[PDB]
């Protein structure tokens, strides 16, 4: 993303693609490297009645 | 559903013919693959400068491996052997018997580097968060003695490692 | 960047730079200040060695003008 | 003074040599989306050096005849510096009336470094590899040759320097462009350069391994200053003979670098491939232009000066 | 006929050459041979796992994911919804790693290096993604008799699709190189042919079947997940 | 003297460890991350170690996956084929010592039965980062050799 | 014009890094020139820099301290160095630096971070850690056969 204008004309030219629009080198688009906290749902066994395990 | 890679059929009119032939003797096709490595000789490069710039891992990556303790500092494994037991690569060897003070503790944990697979069963099947598998990588030896931890070894890690590794472990316990 | 493999080609280029140079600045201190004398056929060589003895020092590139009539 | 002039031709060759394995790895790095050598001095400018103290230090590891065993590279080495010293930069070291035809002479005795290291290889196996390379290189020196003759058919002598005056208004590639291509593909062919570099190739399916890389390096550069003059002509102005020796250099030095920008490019011929493309596709164009450029400065009254 | 006794891991190929022709090729495998299937009869269901990942060693999470079915069906229990798609997207993430793996180094072997380069900086992206989940770049030992070992991390999720947004371009760049350059097709083009009939009675199996015409693909005839 | 000796050492040194040039036996899966190390985010090729050196051009044996019986004879002719000064790297548990297959009645328990080690880079795989840091603790041990300094002393 | 830009872009770099003696010390100890925002620096004396507008990976790097421990690393630098409330921020395992989340205080935790140690007087040595199992018995110290 540093390229001069120049340099990004040429290097386009020569593959014939918009290269600057998927460049392979990341930027600010990933994700932060700090996340909230999840909190992850249960499933369906996850009952206080009508669950005998005999019945799963 | 499927799709035909390669059926189809050369359009044989006179255009059609000159093109290929324009092709084949001014080596079009050659010239526009020199194009695709112009253009990468003037891209940036995709390299790090290791090691003043380390690849981005995560808090779940499974590197040494160390043993923890409560904040009082006392041990939290309780010798009850089930990540010797669980261990994919048999690397683990426990012994225990009870301390001065009755505690259930070991007098033997080892951890053959050599033979584990780093694979984070240890960690996995302990009750207490006593074994994990630490943030470090950088940990190559010149003898293959030197991977053969003992307790020792192993309680040094984690003293040495915890702060990073008690932040790893407060990022990841919610999906454990 | 792609610059950083320009210093590189500067050492080839001024190392393939010197043998041409060298060769042309030798020529003119070998001779005079001009260029090297070319004879590839014999009537070049035959003025060559004809200027040598009118040199008057054995030298084919030392000329002798109108001073000398 | 000869003796100076002659070091001063020997020691630059070698250095010249040295960095473009540096720039060859750099070349090719970028291209690849890396870097390549910049930890071994700036840039890896130092690079060149470590290596080849490295390669002199090393172990020198029987020799089916010693003297062919230390016959072959002193040829290959000694060859690769001679084919330099009638080139005009833009004057030469040696002026020689027929100097295309001695660097013919010479190329053409370069196959015996070749012949000579596959049998005091001592090796059933690397024997049979030096023939098919000598093979190779042997075809591909008759569409060299035949090339050549062609294109001195509008220089009109056999001295190097003529090419010079030859392409005062223009370069020669406008005339013979299609000489051109396949002159260029023909070196790096006779080079055993990708994607003919079969020897390394069919090979994987110290100091004297060092020498034997710094001759093959030599003759790459040496075709690609061959080949600017032959079809790139720099003007000479003999008032300011630098102004040649930079334009020149600056030709070679693309030149060369095309031929890395090519190994980076494509994949590798086979064996046969190769040969089909010399005997079936290059040989008769080139034989049909021969004919075409005898023709040619007769038909139009642009035959050349003898001399 | 001269006998050349050596002509991924490593191999050794016994040939019988008639000139530039072979006429006999001998594979001498074993050379990597380690016992595995021994080996896991002293292990526990879940021992066993990590096996899986170091068989076809680029495709870890597929070895996976057939061991998790055939356990799965033994237990006679099934995958929750959410850790089938998620075996169906690292799947066919590692496909791609797979096959950039293959194409790529089957391209370098014959003389073209430089995609992969390119590509192998693809596959070091996925391998992040490996490591998110899992926290092993390869051997992940993630997809389990069960279903996963652990939920995706919050924000994974996007950085996929951020991926899968640009990988397109990075497959036409490497087409650019090979798909219509004359030496790869001289190289490729009427090589190794095989009948539909005899990939059938040889064991055949994906690409070397579908590339001779035969209409078959377990994900869609016995589909999984 | 002395300090001839010493700046001799450290010019030798240095140019055994800056050029570097690897014979890899791509045994197994540890084989693909040191393919990584090649590939662009690491590029081993910038601290002067090539690619991929034929095996009498090399210096480093990477011993990259498990050793099995079947293949240690071959292993080891290989090694004895390397030209001196010659250095060994054991990457992964299977080379380490047998790993996951230490075990196993087919396979080597660590390369080092077969050849001397000079480093031993732990993990299953490790990184291509992981095996970078092996590659530059052994130019590090280059760094440290003093072979003249001892043959002076001889 | 560009080119232009960029020949001062680089002329910066050298004043970024105080003069040309310490653009040449970045230059030859770490091979590269580039000029970032200071993070934050450890008690050995490594300090730790980041650059956003870098490509992911690049964007954050540690410039090795030239002493630690008593070894001299001014050209012998290892990425054991980095201590590990560090060490989480340089891998990207987290955003924030120490600096600004600092890592939770126990009195167990070595006040002192230790870099690989293997090929020294100070490498790990393996040894058993259990005690003797079978205890011999002594004969009496008194004649009497
Ligand atoms: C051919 C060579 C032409 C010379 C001019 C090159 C140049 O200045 O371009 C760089 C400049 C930046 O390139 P970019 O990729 O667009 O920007 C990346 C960053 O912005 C870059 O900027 P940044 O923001 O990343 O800032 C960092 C950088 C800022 O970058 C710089 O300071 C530029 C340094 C380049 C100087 C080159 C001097 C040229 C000397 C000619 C002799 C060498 C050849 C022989 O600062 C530095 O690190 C300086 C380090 C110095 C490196 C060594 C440079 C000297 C090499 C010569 C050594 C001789 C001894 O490019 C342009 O401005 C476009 C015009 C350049 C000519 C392009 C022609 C391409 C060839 C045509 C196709 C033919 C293919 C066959
Ligand atoms: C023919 C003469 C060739 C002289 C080569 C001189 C090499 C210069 C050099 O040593 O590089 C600096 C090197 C640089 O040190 P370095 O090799 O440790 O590099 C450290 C920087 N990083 C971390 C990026 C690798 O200096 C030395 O290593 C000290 C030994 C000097 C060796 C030369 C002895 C003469
Ligand atoms: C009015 C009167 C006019 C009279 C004169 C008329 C003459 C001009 C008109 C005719 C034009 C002639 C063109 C001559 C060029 C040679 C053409 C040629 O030989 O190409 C064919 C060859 C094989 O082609 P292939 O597809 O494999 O199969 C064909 C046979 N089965 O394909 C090849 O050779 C491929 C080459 C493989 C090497 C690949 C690496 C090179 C790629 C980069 C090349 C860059 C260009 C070189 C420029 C040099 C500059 C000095
Ligand atoms: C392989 C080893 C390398 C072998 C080298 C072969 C030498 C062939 C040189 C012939 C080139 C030539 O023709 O010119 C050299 C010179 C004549 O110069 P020239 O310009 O052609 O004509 C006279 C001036 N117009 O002619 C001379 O200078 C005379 C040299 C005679 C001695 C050569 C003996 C070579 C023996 C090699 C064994
Ligand atoms: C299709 C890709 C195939 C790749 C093949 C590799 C091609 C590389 C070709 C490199 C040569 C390119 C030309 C470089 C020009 C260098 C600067 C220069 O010399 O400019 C001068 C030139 C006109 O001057 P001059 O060369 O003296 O012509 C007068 C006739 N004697 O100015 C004219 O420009
Ligand atoms: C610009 C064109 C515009 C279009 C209109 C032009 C009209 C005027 C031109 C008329 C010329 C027509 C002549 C064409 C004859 C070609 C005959 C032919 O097709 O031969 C091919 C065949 C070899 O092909 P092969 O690979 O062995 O077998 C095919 C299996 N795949 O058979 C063969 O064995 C090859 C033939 C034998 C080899 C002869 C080689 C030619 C001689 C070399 C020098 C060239 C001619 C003189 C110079
Ligand atoms: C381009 C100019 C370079 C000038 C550099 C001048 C430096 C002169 C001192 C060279 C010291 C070389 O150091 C030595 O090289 C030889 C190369 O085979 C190595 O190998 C040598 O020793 C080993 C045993 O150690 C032998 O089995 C082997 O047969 C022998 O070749 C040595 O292991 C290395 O210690
Ligand atoms: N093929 C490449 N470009 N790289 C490479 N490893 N070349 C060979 C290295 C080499 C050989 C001889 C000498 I003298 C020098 Cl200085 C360097
Ligand atoms: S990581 Fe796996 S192989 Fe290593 S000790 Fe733990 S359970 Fe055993
Ligand atoms: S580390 Fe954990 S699982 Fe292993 S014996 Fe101790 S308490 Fe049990
Ligand atoms: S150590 Fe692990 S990754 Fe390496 S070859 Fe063995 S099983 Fe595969």
């Amino acid at each position: 993303a540093s390229a001069t204008r120049f340099i990004q004309w040429l290097r386009n030219w020569a593959s014939g693609r918009d290269l600057q629009a998927k460049l392979q080198l990341r930027y600010q688009e990933i994700s932060k490297r700090t996340q909230p906290p999840p909190k992850l749902p249960v499933g369906p066994s996850h009952k206080l009645s009508n669950n005998y395990y005999c019945t799963r | 559903t499927y799709k035909y890679v390669n059926l189809r059929e050369p359009s044989m009119d006179m255009k059609s013919v000159t093109d290929r032939a324009a092709q084949t003797l001014l080596w079009t096709e050659l010239i526009r693959g020199l194009g695709m490595t112009l253009s990468y000789l003037f891209r940036e490069p995709a390299t790090i400068n290791y090691p003043f710039e380390k690849g981005p891992l995560s808090p779940r990556f499974r590197g040494e491996h160390a043993l923890r303790r409560y904040p009082s500092g006392e041990e939290r494994c309780i010798a009850c052997k089930l990540c010797e037991a669980v261990c994919p690569a048999q690397a683990i060897t426990i012994e225990a018997e009870p301390r001065a003070d009755g505690s259930r503790r070991t007098t033997r944990y080892d951890i053959d580097m050599t033979k584990c697979i780093y694979c984070g069963f240890c960690q996995e099947a302990c009750p207490v968060d006593a074994i994990v598998e630490g943030p470090n990588f950088e940990f190559s030896t010149e003898t293959h003695e030197e991977l053969l931890y003992n307790k020792e070894k192993l309680l040094n890690n984690g003293d040495k490692w915890e702060a990073e590794i008690a932040a790893n472990i407060q990022a990841d316990y919610l999906y454990r | 960047m792609w610059f950083e493999v320009l210093p590189g080609i500067a050492v080839m280029g001024v190392c393939l730079f010197i043998p041409g140079m060298a060769t042309a600045r030798i020529h003119r201190f070998s001779n005079g200040g001009k260029e090297k004398r070319v004879a590839h056929y014999p009537y070049q060589w035959y003025l060559m060695e004809r200027d040598r003895r009118v040199s008057g020092v054995n030298r084919s590139y030392v000329s002798k003008g109108l001073e000398n009539i | 003074m000869f003796m100076i002039n002659i070091l001063m031709l020997i020691i630059p060759i070698l250095l010249a040599v040295a960095f473009l394995t540096l720039v060859e790895r750099k070349v090719l790095g970028y291209m690849q989306l890396r870097k390549g050598p910049n930890v071994v001095g700036p840039y890896g400018l130092l690079q060149p050096i470590a290596d080849a103290i490295k390669l002199f230090i090393k172990e020198p590891l029987a020799t089916s005849s010693a003297s062919m065993f230390i016959l072959a590279p002193i040829m290959a080495l000694g060859l690769a510096l001679t084919m330099w010293i009638p080139l005009p930069m833009p004057y030469p070291l040696i002026n020689m009336n027929l100097g295309v035809l001695f660097m013919l002479a010479m190329s053409s005795l370069a196959v015996y470094s070749i012949l000579w290291s596959g049998w005091a290889s001592n090796s059933k196996y690397a024997l049979i590899g030096a023939l098919r390379a000598v093979a190779q290189t042997i075809s591909y020196e008759v569409t060299l040759a035949i090339i050549l003759l062609s294109v001195l058919l509008m220089s009109g002598s056999f001295t190097l320097s003529t090419l010079i005056t030859t392409q005062e208004q223009m370069w020669l590639i406008l005339p013979a462009w299609p000489l051109a291509m396949m002159w260029f593909i023909s070196t790096l062919a006779e080079t055993n350069r990708a994607p003919f570099d079969l020897t390394e190739g069919e090979s994987e399916l110290a100091g004297p391994f060092a020498l034997f890389f710094m001759a093959e390096y030599a003759n790459i550069i040496m075709m690609n200053i061959f080949t600017a003059i032959l079809f790139l002509g720099t003007s000479h102005n003999p008032h300011m003979p630098e102004l040649y020796t930079i334009n020149f250099t600056i030709k070679s030095l693309l030149l060369t670098m095309s031929f890395l920008w090519i190994r980076a490019s494509y994949p590798r011929f086979r064996y046969d491939q190769l040969m089909h493309l010399l005997w079936k596709n290059f040989l008769p164009l080139t034989l049909a232009l021969c004919m075409w450029h005898v023709s040619l400065p007769i038909l139009t009254s642009g035959i050349p000066p003898q001399t | 006929n001269l006998t050349l006794n050596f002509g991924h891991g490593v191999l050794r190929l016994v040939m019988e050459l008639s000139g530039e022709m072979v006429r006999k090729c001998d594979p001498h495998i074993g050379l990597l041979h380690r016992g595995t299937e021994k080996l896991i009869e002293y292990k526990t269901y879940l021992q066993a796992l990590p096996y899986f990942d170091r068989l076809d060693y680029v495709s870890m999470m597929c070895n996976e994911q057939a061991y998790s079915l055939a356990v799965e069906k033994l237990l006679n229990i099934r995958p929750p919804p959410r850790a089938q798609w998620i075996r169906v997207l690292f799947g066919e993430i590692t496909r791609l790693l797979n096959h950039i793996m293959a194409v790529t180094t089957h391209a370098l072997d014959i003389g073209a290096m430089t995609p992969f380069f390119w590509m192998f900086e693809e596959r070091e992206k996925m391998f992040e993604f490996y490591e998110r989940v899992s926290g092993a770049r390869m051997h992940a030992a993630y997809v389990r008799p069960g279903g996963v070992h652990q939920d995706l991390p919050l924000g994974l999720m996007d950085d996929i699709y951020e991926f899968s947004k640009n990988f397109s371009l990075r497959i036409d760049e490497l087409e650019e190189m090979l798909t219509n350059n004359r030496i790869w097709r001289n190289r490729t083009v009427d090589i190794g042919i095989v009948t539909a009939e005899d990939a059938l009675n040889y064991g055949f199996s994906g690409v070397m079947l579908r590339g001779s015409g035969i209409q078959w693909d377990l994900r869609k005839t016995q589909p999984y997940d | 003297g002395e300090y001839v000796v010493a700046k001799l050492d450290d010019l030798i040194n240095w140019a055994r460890r800056s050029s570097l040039w690897p014979m890899t036996f791509g045994l197994a899966c540890c084989a693909v991350e040191m393919m990584h190390m090649a590939a662009p985010r690491y590029d081993m090729d910038r601290f002067g170690v090539v690619f991929r050196a034929s095996p009498r051009q090399s210096d480093v044996m990477i011993v990259a996956g498990t050793l099995t019986n079947k293949m240690a004879p071959a292993l080891r002719k290989v090694y004895d084929q390397m030209p001196e000064p010659r250095y060994v790297v054991s990457m992964g548990s299977c080379a380490n010592g047998g790993g996951y297959y230490h075990y196993s009645y087919s396979v080597v328990r660590g390369c080092d039965r077969i050849v001397p080690v000079d480093i031993y880079v732990p993990g299953c795989p490790p990184t291509a980062e992981a095996l970078l840091y092996g590659i530059l603790q052994l130019q590090k041990k280059i760094k440290r050799e003093k072979r003249l300094r001892i043959w002076y002393r001889r | 014009m560009e080119l232009l830009q960029v020949l001062k872009r680089g002329l910066q770099q050298v004043s970024g890094h105080g003069g040309l003696r310490g653009y040449l010390r970045v230059l030859f100890r770490a091979n590269d020139v580039r000029v970032g925002t200071l993070v934050g620096e450890d008690k050995y004396g490594n300090k730790y820099y980041e650059d956003n507008k870098q490509f992911f990976g690049r964007h954050r790097w540690v410039i090795y301290t030239t002493e630690m421990n008593g070894k001299n690393t001014f050209w012998d630098v290892d990425g054991s160095m980095v201590p590990p409330e560090w060490h989480r921020w340089l891998h990207c395992m987290t955003d924030d630096p120490p600096t600004v989340k600092p890592p939770t205080a126990r009195k167990f935790i070595w006040t002192n971070h230790k870099f690989n140690l293997s090929g020294t007087p100070q490498q790990y040595v393996p040894y058993s850690t259990t005690r003797k199992k079978i205890q011999e018995w002594v004969p009496p110290s008194t004649p009497y056969k």
